[PDB]
DNA sequence: GGCTGCGTACGTGCGGGTCGT
DNA sequence: CACGACCCGCACGTACGCAGC
């Protein structure tokens, strides 16, 4: 039965080929349509087209059902939004329940190297360091405001400009946002990377000072602009662990910050308060980063000061002197 | 050779699972399919996809304005680099600060921050891009902590966003008062310096003080774990006060070595 | 049970990608 | 700009699951 065989699969060959033709030509026009310029929307990977399509659509879904439309036509100047993009420093993630990054901002390239073109629609846990996957997982569901840290992949490095995925350095992200709902929900966070002390990309102040400590927050060094602000000589604080100066009402949160600093790479602590050499305290926010070899060696801190000094009220046996 | 075949066939299987799941993900996203009686031919499914897509980069600056407002209580403002006078402010200034725009628009940024910050303010205005932290007004004075993020082009453009009966004491292993809360004076009528530099048991009652000593012994013994102790305590009115003190050993997150005993002292 | 239109799932072969020493 | 090293995506041919004159 070769006379039967010739009928069996020839039809299958050319008809399945015909379907494959339909299929393809039907996909690349979906891609063509995409908000992206035809430049790249055209020569785009097969599956990624689906990613971007799905993402785009869901994004518009939650967006529209934030209501936030019925008065959408008139509300603010359009030039100012052009500038609204740029003024931020950090990127925006719109991440679903199961952690599908249905929107990453364009600014992302500038920080993570990777583009949204490569990421929009992909699962978050692919790109995030494990040991964080569960922290993130907590932050993704169930008030509504969110504030935490996560380790994400980066392809830019310290003096490199550009890199590919294989060479994924881990970059730490301060994530701050909300969780909107449309029936299932969606996390909306601004992520901002923490800038390194040696690779300072922005200006400090006299109002902002710098210290170096051991891995247990025992000091190693600090510049002398401390005195002018809070009244301590740097040399009075060297052997001292950092917890002995912390106000009590904060040291729990400071514990959180420190154990984060060990478990991740960097931290931004809350607005805590630190006891002066004499009466009272000063508000403060420290940016901490760990320095390796390869083994953990040091911790360096960019301390931002916020206010002046309960000027007289004594708190610790250091002030009592 | 004989280690690629399996690897690939299973890679392929993974791809099929993944992708067909992409299709059935898109199916319940386009109105037409989700309303439709049953599942349509994949091909026709995404025919419908294209047709719906066209019926609408990724988001307009308006959309993302909306988005990042719903990601941060915050607003945009523009100020001339070295005079301080405000040039623009987004409406979002009102749901963030309670400030009428007729008020905020005329003003100089210096006349809107916390006074002693003005110095720090001009430091951040001397002629890349800049980012820092300040305190701002509230109107109807309780000021609010505002993070700020911007750049330079002439003037500066930026975005501000806000971050969303008892008394506490720290001792060392001996019980020596190391840190003392200020609200203590309400609690027991004492001045912290009359507390710092000396032990705690001499404030406890003669027939209770052992409970203190050996409880501290347990606190350091019970490494990290909480435990409460009730006892009687000399006020400065000579009067005695019952006290539920909850204490636990703080050991350093990295070194797990003692730092101090944290006791939250409550009256009952 | 024939044998065909109609479709989704499995495995292999071929071309164009990126590393690495 | 080489070269097997490959890894990835791609389509082809095909095999099992369901309609119906």
């Amino acid at each position: 039965k070769r006379s039967s065989s010739e009928l069996r699969k020839e039809k299958s060959r050319d008809a399945a080929r015909c379907r494959r033709s339909k299929e393809t030509e039907v996909f690349y026009e979906l891609a063509h349509e995409l908000p992206l310029p035809h430049s790249v929307s055209s020569h785009l990977d097969k599956a990624s087209i689906m990613r971007l399509a799905i993402s785009f659509l869901r994004t518009h879904k939650l967006l529209s059902s934030v209501c936030s439309e019925n008065e959408s036509e008139a509300e603010a100047d359009q030039q100012m939004d052009n500038l609204y993009l740029k003024a931020l420093e950090g990127f925006i993630a719109v991440v679903t329940q199961d952690g599908d990054m249905i929107f990453l901002s364009e600014n992302i390239s500038k920080f993570m190297g990777l583009t949204q073109v490569e990421l929009t629609g992909h699962s978050i846990f692919d790109f995030t360091h494990p040991c964080d996957h569960e922290e993130i997982r907590e932050n993704l569901t169930l008030s509504t405001e969110r504030d935490f840290f996560m380790r994400m992949k980066c392809t830019v490095t310290n003096r490199g400009r550009t890199v590919n995925l294989k060479s994924a350095t881990w970059k730490v992200l301060h994530c701050t946002g909300q969780v909107r709902v449309y029936n299932l929900s969606c996390l909306i966070i601004m992520c901002e990377p923490i800038q390194h002390p040696s690779h300072m990309d922005i200006p400090l102040d006299s109002k902002t000072f710098l210290s170096r400590h051991s891995m247990d927050m025992k000091f190693t060094y600090c510049d002398d602009r401390i005195l002018e602000l809070i009244g301590y000589h740097p040399e009075e604080l060297l052997g001292r662990s950092a917890y002995e100066f912390y106000h009590a009402l904060d040291s729990e949160n400071m514990t959180k910050s420190h154990q984060n600093l060990c478990t991740k790479g960097q931290v931004v602590s809350g607005q805590y308060r630190m006891l002066a050499k004499h009466g009272g305290y000063v508000w403060l926010e420290t940016q901490g980063t760990v320095i390796y070899n390869l083994q953990p060696q040091c911790i360096m801190c960019v301390n931002y000061v916020l206010s002046e000094i309960k000027n007289d009220v004594v708190f610790s046996m250091d002030q009592t002197e | 050779e004989r280690l690629a075949r399996e690897n690939h066939s299973e890679i392929e299987r993974r791809r099929r699972n993944k992708m067909t799941a992409y299709i059935t993900e898109l199916s319940d996203m386009v109105p037409t399919c989700s309303a439709l009686a049953r599942k349509p031919d994949k091909l026709t499914i995404l025919r419908m996809a294209v047709s719906h897509m066209k019926s609408l980069s990724f988001l307009t600056d308006q959309e993302l304005k909306h988005l990042i407002l719903e990601a941060a209580d915050g607003f945009l403002f523009i100020v001339s680099c070295e005079t301080g006078r405000v040039v623009y402010v987004s409406d979002s200034v009102t749901p963030v600060l309670n400030q009428p725009q007729s008020e905020w628009f005329g003003s100089t940024l210096y006349d809107q921050v916390h006074p002693d910050d003005v110095d720090k303010l001009r430091e951040q205005l001397s002629t890349s891009r800049r980012s820092f932290i300040c305190r701002m007004r509230c109107g109807t004075p309780h000021f609010v902590v505002v993070h700020c993020t911007g750049y330079i082009k002439f003037c500066l453009v930026a975005i501000g966003r806000l971050q969303v009966t008892e008394f506490i004491s720290r001792h060392n292993i001996e019980g020596i008062f190391t840190f003392v809360d200020h609200r203590c004076v309400a609690t027991v009528g004492y001045q912290p310096q009359e507390l710092l530099g000396k032990n705690i048991v001499e404030f406890c009652h003669p027939e209770d003080q052992q409970l203190l000593r050996d409880s501290f012994q347990q606190v350091v013994k019970l490494k990290g774990q909480v435990l409460s102790v009730m006892f009687r305590f000399r006020s400065k009115t000579r009067e005695w006060l019952w006290m539920r003190t909850s204490s636990f050993t703080f050991q350093n997150p990295y070194s797990d070595e003692i730092e101090y005993i944290i006791c939250t002292n409550t009256n009952v």
